[PDB]
DNA sequence: GCTGGCACGACTTTTGCACTCGACTAAAGGGGCGCGCATGCTGTTG
DNA sequence: CAACAGCATGCGCGCCCAGGGCGTGCAAAAGTCGTGCCAGC
């Protein structure tokens, strides 16, 4: 495929057998597409700002006849760039402006409108935009906003699993969940009665909520039950037959159907006697009277003459009633069915418990029920009733709620209003009773069908709607008798609630957090994370153990391996590779479509509900050129299960094997051989690695590294490419091809790389150019590498020659011994940049000034400062050297001889000023890499504040001058081209610049055309470019927006290189971790017969118990990987011909079964091959994808080509004794990391420090110098030893005994070592705090 | 409560705390520790001042305990961490700070003892006649004086005042057309409305006093009490609590409610050329003010120019 | 504020042997009380007892 | 609870006292006014609510505030908390002359010993050092001593050795489950930032070397030192005082 | 005889002092669990 | 129709962080600017 360019600098070798279909996606995409849909104009109105405008507008005021409306929004352009904005510490956002039409109408005049007026735009707030990479810069910090996965709106059902009543039942409760509004949850009693809860309220009867619907009891029972019939005329007593309505009963008498007995008394009820009466046509028949005594009347029945009193409803009929209804002359009687097998007599007992079935009594009952105390006002009832659900905006379940509400009840229409209705709640009660009847099951809450993701679009839209309603309840007051000032869309709108709400969200919020900036892969995995926590739900500690577990629908949606191992476990998950999300917020995952038994290359994204209906094959399975499965029985998934099916049954297939695994784990070689928990650690550990000075490409890897690097957006990637004009460390320009260009802009593309820059985790970000010079580049090729990147691959650690074997106990337990070589060669050396800021501000006593000079301070200390008082760039600073000095004046020192004497002798030395300065924190170190110094407008800063002014100005002028040199070169080419036609002076034209003063008039055509175009374009480009330089110049000389109580601002950056020591906390991809126990000299290590010592020695005994065998296979293939590079090393070092080198690399790439990577040489020729070979001199980078990876067999094969022993073990020699170890040993390259845990950050130690005002105990932690909690278990252990003195000095003397700490330390200094214990403060306190209740507690002698 | 970082405290150390810590650790007797504790409280955040000695002696209530006992102990206390501590008068401060020069300092020991012990009162102005007193000449004396001027004063190294006590402003005065326009930057609701009315009174003050003019135009609280009809004490309380913020000369505005301030500005102008005469002439300036129409007659308006740490009187 | 939470008088002084009202400032007296206020000197650890 | 810019803000417990005082003064004012029983009645109600809210913010519902709310805390909550003055005074003092670092292996270094990082002692032993310095006569005054150990040159490391000699230290780890979980050792100074722990005791501590961290504490006095030698040194207890069978067993 | 500091006066600034209840319309949360003790309604013993 | 015993529902313990977050007059008394007087150089 000829690849592209940088890829041809090093090609990894692919061992993956299965071909790929769907390319891995954008990864980040889930952030962008969210917020890209939140900022859009939409005609339909939903999806982003439009929806919050339409959520309110238009506003009606109060019977005003005048209103207000709005039209779109639009935007502004952001004032600062992302880098500027990040430096200055300003939040990165943009103006939101909206045109609101105002309509003013006359009173008492219907439909008449007197006038209308609208402001061009009103400016409301600034919405923060999003960078290209997925972060919102906010007060010069990145901050990723985390996606959340919440219980979806719609109708839900629950069995309770009968774990309450201790008898056991099935208690079926249904909750309705809106997008915003109240909750309705119907439940069952132990006695089997439905109850209504509203917002977790004590249970109410069932038929009151239904009684609010203007339904009479007749309509209640007739609507919620069967009709059937019963008829008795002159004691004929013929009832309608319902054989299909009953599956059983006990017959008390012989049932005769049309002069023939169908079923005798006690005869079989089985389907024989049923179909026997079915096939035969039978009308209404007579039954025994005693059977009716159990039936209950339905409709209200009254005599024709008198309609008084008895038998309204829900009354078991009596023998007294038969005479009355029979004498009344009613032929037909409609009664309830109620035969209990599936069916049940519910909702009738609810009527029994219901105190009154009247509407008004129910509304008053609920109205008085909501708030505990309430008067029966009757208005609360009408208000809350319509309000709590049927208001336009009060309760809204929205589109997910409505859709899933439709599919939950099996409605055909998927569209509807966002508010409930009578038939809605009635149908919910119908389905609820239906679940009790045995027909229908429950829903799994864990199912991903029932769990939806919200991303930053949807959440920002929420808070923006909130913020907008809080404005509208105010703006409603302008037309409220606020009368008329006209000019409405200017003073009426207050932007403060909108802005404070939006920047309140992004600022502070559980789901906006500081981004993990160590690693690219940390960045990535932060920005695709799905949290269950937050605003929308899962308070944790109370969540329970079931949302922790992997459910079978997480199949290629979340990940089963990447999860925090800490006490939020299964809570915070990570998107799987190829996962995406719907318009409805549900996780869907791709599959190849299989028609007949051939696999079509069309892919379909299936949602978790859609997925279970079908059959889906296995990621890794066989296949043919034709596309038929090799094996006739293929392992597949159906529904919650897996098993073998026939060839013709399965319609889908998994695309790639990467589907189950997340990107984090998609990086780990040999992940099969690893146990899942141990895999689970190592996935987490590659995040907390730390990029080192030189980035080594991993020598064995999955193939995934190109994506992550270039997606993470830490690399500099070339747009619209072409040949490289200019190169350098900080800057890289590309002269683009003539093909891709916008006409009239012309020009080239420039890239300014970012040099050393703190990250949120105080680590370096550094870009270093990959490309050379005079080299062609296409779009997508990487120009620079960010930190922990090599030529577009993700390189988080280093490769190390590992030997497995115990070595003198130094590698014991999980520790780890390393050759001094490693420390000399500086792999694992990592930079750290730390920020410190000084700010100079106005006090009550007057302004504060920075430096030159200070009271009571030596010249010694001041030697590293400048004329202006900031430290010279370049200084080495340690300990409490003064980084910026500053003076704070005190009050009014006047007179008396001593004051006048000190002022006379020393010149007062600026007198009242104090020593307040920016001294370095004690125990910190490092050179000063950069100083910023933001100032105030009109302070007249002068001094050295201007050096950054001139510096940035020269950089800007130099960057703009390039386009003027190239465009002026083009104009000079046109002028030089036109002068050739006539009046050509040749060299004389070149030696005479500035048009040769137009070179007279030449021809009239060249006069007017050449002088007009040349002079016009020349003066327009000169004046326009100078105008850009004047605008930028005005942007440079100014001062920032700033607090009223701050005058000028200075910040200093420091850098330290930190060198590995025996506190390293090194790890590997395979869940391997340790410390560095010791650094050995080089001669003390084990070495092979050629004298090459292993770098780093690790303890075999790790490996069986933990069952992570990725480690071992990694080593072996690593071994074999170096081997090839050793062949080539040795080959190029002997000055071999290009042809033979080509032959051995070609012969290397093509080894293995299958392996799908067809690269071959002869396509690229002469150099290009020498290039790569020199690029792979240090090892050949073999790449084994996740579950299609390299087999042992292929590893031994690869390894025999390197003249290495097939077993991967080798004889090694002791380094001290020179003696061979008995037994061979595995040696191999394994690829290590250094984790962000360093002991420099850990070792604390205090003796005596500052205490706490109350309780008078030492302070909490390091940095503040904690002392070290000695907690209750630790006391228990001493008591258990019976050592009561040690315990007694802990409790007292060395924590809260104040007099006794002093006496203690004074005796120690004197050599007494005696205690003199007293009474600890904190007891005294307690006695006061109990005296603060009316209890005395006193100590009695 | 606990388990959180409640603002329980820091327990920092001042100078007296630290001195007392230093006394705890030194071989004082039972009595001498009482004299030491008696002196360290007498010490000030400024160092040097140990206030009156004979009140230190008399504060103990006789019963023996002479002056010499407090004197010796006093010296030893004067010797603790910040070098010269306490003592009195700055003279003995510089003699204790000069007590340790290592004695290997060339020319400095002797000369420094003569200059610092005695005659240092005349070293204020310059050398001059003192050069004839000690017979020294050229840079021999100037280098010793370089050392004396290199000493610093007392303590104020312990300090423990990291708190700058910032202003935080309250209401911002965005400068308009050579003046100022309010914007207010940065029951309980009734108190907030009262604060807004105080900002409105500050805006009225903008109308009450010219910004561009020297100092501020004279105004009475009866003007702000005339505008909103509020009581004087209430307005003065709002302006006393909150502090108005302006781009230039921002202040609580409590002093903003052209009077004496204009005279102070005139005094500052007189001070600029007042350098030529050390004695100064506020009384002559008062005569000039009377000629200008002020009618000042050696009044405190002139005296204020002659006060406020002016060269006037002090130079005389 | 006088007669309030936090107040001098009851609850003791603020600075060690220095008290509000600016009189009998230090160590002149083991106890004493001003004429302006009830300030009882003696140390200020008494904010932890009274 | 003093603020960032000055202008102290009221603590949590103060609000309860302010409230009670407001209702007490208002009930007193309306009580001395001789007014109807309804409004002073509602004032009696309001004040019992107020005092009952200052003693326990539970008892009934809501309590809290409009501050972001939360129950606030009361004088009851000032006690009986999972972490409180009672918990702080109960087995739980936070503590002095202590420090903490990462563990490495000890693979020479006999049982009763313990690799203690050079830099880290020198702190733990400060008082002790100054004593020695004043004895030898290298410092006449406390400030001198202080300054030489601040400058940390030369004699001081030499004296550190002399200080540490035979002075038992005690190490402690993490969940302390049984009494073995803290034990006492003779330190041996070692340049490094980490603590070397002999293998054999890794059992007891339940510690591997994957980034576990130990605290260290310094017994002072005499009694305490002897209780460390004759009770907590690792060479006293080799047998597990549960089952009785040896710990120390080689793994 | 002139300048500076302080004392006396006027002014104009500071300070007295508080009760009604004011309220005000929503603002949301929200997947543990055991365990026990007491109050209350039901039920059966005579 | 009486008191007595039992079943059940509700309420309060535990575990455990978790994070911060924070106007309306008039009137009596007093602070200060102005002016004059007295003392120092």
């Amino acid at each position: 495929m000829v690849y592209s360019y940088t890829e041809k600098k090093r090609i990894r070798k692919d061992f993956g057998k299965r071909p790929q279909v769907l390319d891995v996606p954008y990864l980040l995409s889930i952030q962008l597409d969210s917020f890209q849909k939140f900022i859009e104009q939409d005609p339909e109105g939903q999806y982003g700002l439009e929806a919050a405008f339409r959520s309110v507008f238009p506003i009606q005021s109060y019977s005003g006849n005048s209103e207000l409306q709005y039209v779109s929004y639009r935007l502004g352009e952001p004032v600062f760039d992302v880098q500027e904005c990040q430096i200055r510490g300003v939040t990165y956002s943009a103006p939101l402006r909206v045109k609101l039409r105002l309509v003013i109408y006359e009173r008492e005049a219907p439909e008449g409108t007197v006038k209308d007026i609208k402001e061009q735009e009103v400016y409301m707030g600034e919405i923060p935009l999003m960078t290209d990479n997925g972060t919102f810069v906010i007060n010069g910090t990145e901050r990723v906003i985390v996606s959340q996965l919440h219980r979806s709106p719609g109708v839900f059902f629950d069995s309770d699993k009968g774990k309450t009543h201790s008898s056991g039942k099935v208690l079926y409760n249904a909750r309705i969940i809106p997008y915003r509004g109240s909750w309705l949850d119907f439940e069952f009693d132990p006695k089997d009665n439905l109850f209504v809860r509203i917002d977790r309220r004590r249970k109410l009867p069932a038929t009151i909520i239904l009684r609010a619907l203007n339904y009479t009891t007749e309509q209640i029972l007739d609507l919620f039950f069967e009709k059937v019939i019963f008829e008795i005329r002159d004691n004929k007593l013929q009832m309608e037959l319902v054989p299909e309505r009953l599956r059983g009963e006990t017959a008390s008498f012989d049932i005769e159907a049309n002069g023939k007995v169908y079923v005798e008394k006690g005869r079989r009820i089985t389907a024989r006697h049923i179909r026997q009466l079915e096939k035969d046509d039978v009308k209404l028949i007579e039954v025994p009277v005693e059977y009716i005594a159990g039936k209950v009347v339905a409709k209200d029945y009254i005599d024709e003459s008198t309609g008084e009193l008895i038998c309204a409803a829900n009354m078991e009929l009596s023998l007294d009633l038969l005479a009355k209804l029979s004498q009344s002359g009613h032929k037909r009687i409609e009664t309830l069915f109620t035969n209990d097998l599936d069916h049940g007599p519910y909702i009738s007992e609810t009527l029994r418990v219901d105190p009154t079935n009247d509407r008004l009594s129910a509304l008053v009952e609920i109205y008085r029920m909501m708030r505990p105390g309430e008067p029966p006002t009757r208005e609360a009832a009408e208000s809350l009733f319509e309000n709590l659900f049927f208001s336009e905006d009060r309760y809204d379940l929205s589109a997910v709620g409505r859709m899933k509400f439709n599919r939950s009840l099996l409605r055909e229409e998927i569209e509807g209003s966002g508010i409930l209705s009578k038939d809605d709640i009635i149908d919910v009660m119908k389905k609820l009773i239906d679940i009790r009847n045995g027909k229908g099951e429950v829903d799994d809450i864990d199912h991903l069908g029932n769990r939806r993701i919200r991303s930053v679009g949807e959440m920002a839209e929420n808070q923006f709607r909130v913020g907008l309603v809080r404005v509208e309840r105010a703006v409603k007051e302008r037309l409220s008798l606020g009368d008329l000032d006209t000019l409405m869309p200017q003073d009426m709108i207050n932007a403060k609630p909108i802005s404070a709400a939006v920047k309140e969200f992004f600022g502070s919020s559980q789901l906006s957090q500081f981004m993990d900036q160590n690693n690219p892969l940390s960045e990535i995995t932060h920005k695709r994370r799905i949290s269950a926590l937050g605003p929308g739900g899962l308070t944790r500690e109370r969540a329970g153990f079931e949302v922790r577990d992997v459910h079978p629908t997480h199949y290629g949606r979340v990940c089963p391996i990447e999860t925090p191992e800490g006490p939020n476990i299964g809570l915070i998950n990570s998107l799987s590779v190829y996962a995406q999300t719907n318009e409805y917020g549900f996780l869907e995952t791709p599959y190849r479509k299989v028609t007949d038994g051939v696999v079509t290359d069309e892919i379909h994204y299936l949602s978790a509900i859609e997925e279970g209906n079908y059959v889906i094959a296995q990621a890794n399975s066989n296949l043919d050129e034709e596309g038929h499965f090799v094996e006739d029985l293929v392992t597949c998934r159906s529904k919650g299960e897996s098993s073998l099916f026939s060839r013709d049954q399965v319609d889908y297939m998994d695309v790639s094997t990467q589907q189950v695994v997340s990107v984090g784990a998609s990086l780990i070689p040999f992940l099969e051989h690893d146990d899942a928990n141990r895999a689970l650690m190592g996935a987490n550990m590659q995040r907390q690695a730390v990029p080192t000075l030189r980035a080594d490409k991993p020598l064995v890897g999955t193939g995934m590294e190109r994506a992550v690097a270039v997606d993470s957006g830490v690399t500099a990637v070339a747009k619209r490419g072409g040949v490289v004009q200019y190169v350098d460390a900080s800057r890289i320009v590309i002269k683009v091809n003539e093909d891709e260009m916008y006409p009239g802009e012309a020009g080239i593309d420039i890239y300014n790389l970012t040099k050393y820059t703190r990250s949120n985790q105080n680590t370096c970000i550094n870009q270093m150019p990959c490309v050379s010079l005079g080299e062609p580049v296409e779009r997508g090729d990487v120009l620079a590498d960010g930190p922990s990147t090599d030529l577009g691959e993700l390189a988080l650690g280093q490769n190390m020659r590992v030997a497995f074997m115990p070595w003198n106990g130094y590698n014991f337990e999980d520790s780890i011994l390393v050759s001094e070589r490693v420390v000399q060669e500086d792999r694992f050396t990592t930079i750290h940049i730390q920020e410190l800021a000084c700010v100079s501000r106005d006090t009550k006593l007057g302004p504060e000034e920075i430096t030159a000079d200070i009271p009571n301070v030596g010249e010694a200390a001041l030697s590293k400062l400048d004329e202006s008082g900031i430290v010279y760039i370049g200084a080495e600073v340690t300990g409490g050297d003064i980084l910026v000095g500053k003076v704070t004046p005190k009050g009014e020192t006047q007179l008396t001889p001593e004051e006048k004497l000190l002022r006379a002798i020393f010149g007062e030395k600026a007198s009242d000023v104090k020593d307040s300065s920016l001294r370095v924190p004690n125990g910190v170190s490092g050179t000063v890499i950069d100083v910023q110094v933001f100032t105030r407008d009109g302070v007249e800063k002068d001094k050295r504040a201007l050096e950054i002014e001139e510096m940035q100005l020269k950089q800007a002028k130099k960057d703009l001058s390039e386009e003027l040199q190239i465009l002026e070169a083009g104009l000079f080419s046109r002028i030089r081209a036109v002068l050739v036609a006539g009046g050509v002076e040749a060299e004389k034209l070149d030696k005479l610049p500035r048009d040769r003063w137009l070179e007279l008039g030449l021809t009239d055509e060249e006069k007017q055309n050449q002088l007009e175009q040349l002079a016009e374009q020349y003066d327009e480009l000169k004046h326009e470019f100078e105008k850009k330089l004047e605008a930028k110049r005005r942007k440079i000389t100014q001062g920032d927006d700033l607090a009223p109580g701050v005058l000028k601002i200075v910040k200093v950056y420091l850098a330290v290189k930190r060198r590995i020591q025996p506190g390293d906390k090194m790890a590997g991809r395979h869940g391997n971790k340790g410390v560095i126990s010791k650094i050995n000299p080089i001669e003390d290590m084990p070495y092979d017969e050629n004298g090459t010592p292993v770098d780093i020695v690790l303890n075999p005994l790790g490996v069986p118990s933990r069952m992570n065998i990725g480690q071992i296979l990694e080593t072996h293939l690593g071994m074999a990987a170096k081997g090839i590079g050793d062949k080539i090393n040795a080959m190029l070092k002997q000055q071999q011909e290009v042809a033979k080198l080509r032959e051995f690399i070609q012969r290397a790439y093509d080894l293995g079964a299958d392996v799908r990577q067809k690269v071959d040489l002869s396509t690229f020729s002469d150099e290009e091959v020498m290039r790569l070979a020199e690029n792979l001199r240090k090892g050949m980078p073999i790449a084994t994808p996740v579950f299609d990876g390299a087999k042992e067999a292929e590893i031994k094969e690869l390894l025999k080509l390197g003249d290495l022993p097939t077993s991967g073990q080798i004889r090694l020699y002791d380094g001290r004794t020179g003696e061979q170890f008995e037994r061979p040993v595995t040696v191999g390259y394994m690829y290590m990391l250094k984790l962000n845990h360093l002991v420099d950050d850990k070792m604390h130690a205090r003796s005596t420090g500052s205490y706490s005002l109350v309780t008078q105990q030492p302070l909490g932690g390091k940095a503040q110098f904690g002392g070290q909690r000695f907690g209750e278990m630790e006391v228990w252990a001493l008591e258990a030893y019976g050592a009561a003195y040690t315990l007694q000095e802990m409790l007292t003397v060395k924590s809260d005994d104040v007099n006794g700490r002093t006496k203690m330390y004074k005796n120690i200094v004197d050599g007494n070592h005696q205690m003199e214990p007293g009474m600890p403060e904190s007891f005294n306190v307690l006695l006061k705090e109990i005296r603060s209740l009316g209890i005395n507690i006193e100590l009695e002698d | 409560d606990d388990e959180l970082p409640v603002y329980q405290g820091e327990t920092t150390q001042t100078l007296q705390d630290y001195l007392m810590w230093q006394v705890e650790l030194t071989p004082f007797t039972d009595t001498d520790r009482a004299i030491a504790t008696s002196i360290v409280d007498a010490v000030d955040d400024t160092g040097y001042l140990t206030i009156q000695i004979e009140d230190i002696v008399d504060s103990i209530g006789d019963d023996e305990i002479g002056l010499e006992e407090v004197e010796a102990v006093l010296k030893r206390i004067q010797r603790f961490d910040p070098v010269g501590v306490a003592a009195k008068d700055l003279r003995d401060c510089l003699l204790i700070q000069l007590s340790q020069f290592a004695k290997e300092t060339p020319w400095l020991e002797e000369a420094r003892l003569i200059i610092s012990d005695h005659l240092d009162l005349l070293a204020n102005h310059d050398f001059r006649t003192l050069m004839r007193v000690t017979r020294l000449k050229e840079e021999v004396l100037k280098e010793a004086v370089n050392l004396i001027q290199s000493l610093d004063p007392r303590p104020g190294q312990s300090i423990q005042t990291s708190e700058p006590e910032y202003v935080i402003p309250d209401v911002l005065v965005r400068k308009v057309s050579g003046r100022w326009t309010v914007e207010l930057n940065a029951l309980e609701s009734r108190n907030d409305t009262l604060l807004r009315v105080s900002r409105c009174i500050v805006e009225q003050q903008q109308a009450f006093f010219e910004q561009g003019e020297e100092y501020m135009k004279p105004m009475v609280l009866a003007d702000i009490a005339q505008a909103v009809e509020m009581h004087e004490s209430t307005i003065s309380r709002v302006t006393t609590q909150k502090y108005l913020h302006s781009p230039r000369g921002i202040f609580e505005l409590k002093y903003f409610f052209a009077s004496s301030t204009a005279i102070r500005a005139l005094v500052k102008k007189l001070i600029a050329a007042e350098n030529p005469a050390k004695p100064l002439s506020d009384s002559k300036l008062t005569s000039m003010l009377s000629e200008q129409g002020i009618m000042v007659a050696r009044r405190t308006v002139a005296k204020y120019r002659e006060s406020l740490s002016i060269p006037p009187s002090n130079q005389r | 504020e006088r007669d309030g939470l936090f107040c001098a008088r009851i609850f003791g002084p603020v600075k060690d042997y220095e008290c509000l009202c600016g009189k009998y400032k230090r160590l002149k007296h083991r106890g004493v009380i001003c004429e302006k206020c009830g300030v009882e000197v003696t140390q200020t650890k008494v904010r932890r007892e009274r | 609870v003093p603020l960032d810019g000055g202008r102290f803000a009221t603590s949590d417990l103060n609000d309860l006292y302010r409230r009670v005082i407001n209702r007490n003064n208002r009930l007193k004012r309306l009580l001395d006014l001789a007014a109807p029983d309804i409004i002073v009645r509602n004032e009696k109600r309001m004040l019992q609510e107020a005092v009952d809210a200052l003693l326990d913010n539970g008892r009934r519902g809501r309590a809290i505030t409009g501050s972001n709310k939360r129950p606030l805390k009361s004088l009851a909550d000032m006690i009986k908390g999972k972490q409180g003055r009672f918990r702080q005074n109960l087995l739980g003092k936070r503590v002095d002359y202590s420090g903490r670092s990462v563990i490495t292996v000890g693979p020479y270094l006999r049982l009763h010993q313990c690799g203690l990082p050079k830099k880290m002692a020198l702190e733990l032993f400060k008082p002790f050092i100054y004593g020695k310095l004043e004895l030898r006569g290298l410092a006449t005054t406390i400030k001198a001593a202080k300054k030489m150990v601040e400058r940390e040159e030369a004699v001081v490391w030499d004296i550190l050795d002399e200080v540490i000699r035979e002075h038992p230290v005690l190490l402690n780890r993490a969940p302390t489950l049984h009494r073995l979980g803290i034990q006492a050792f003779e330190p041996v100074l070692i340049e490094g930032k980490a603590i070397q722990l002999h293998p054999l005791v890794c059992a007891a501590y339940n510690a591997d070397f994957d980034g576990d961290q130990m605290a260290v504490h310094v017994p002072l006095t005499l009694e305490a030192q002897l209780e460390a030698r004759a009770l907590m040194m690792s060479t006293n207890n080799i047998l597990s005082p549960a089952n009785g069978e040896p710990i120390i067993v080689p793994s």
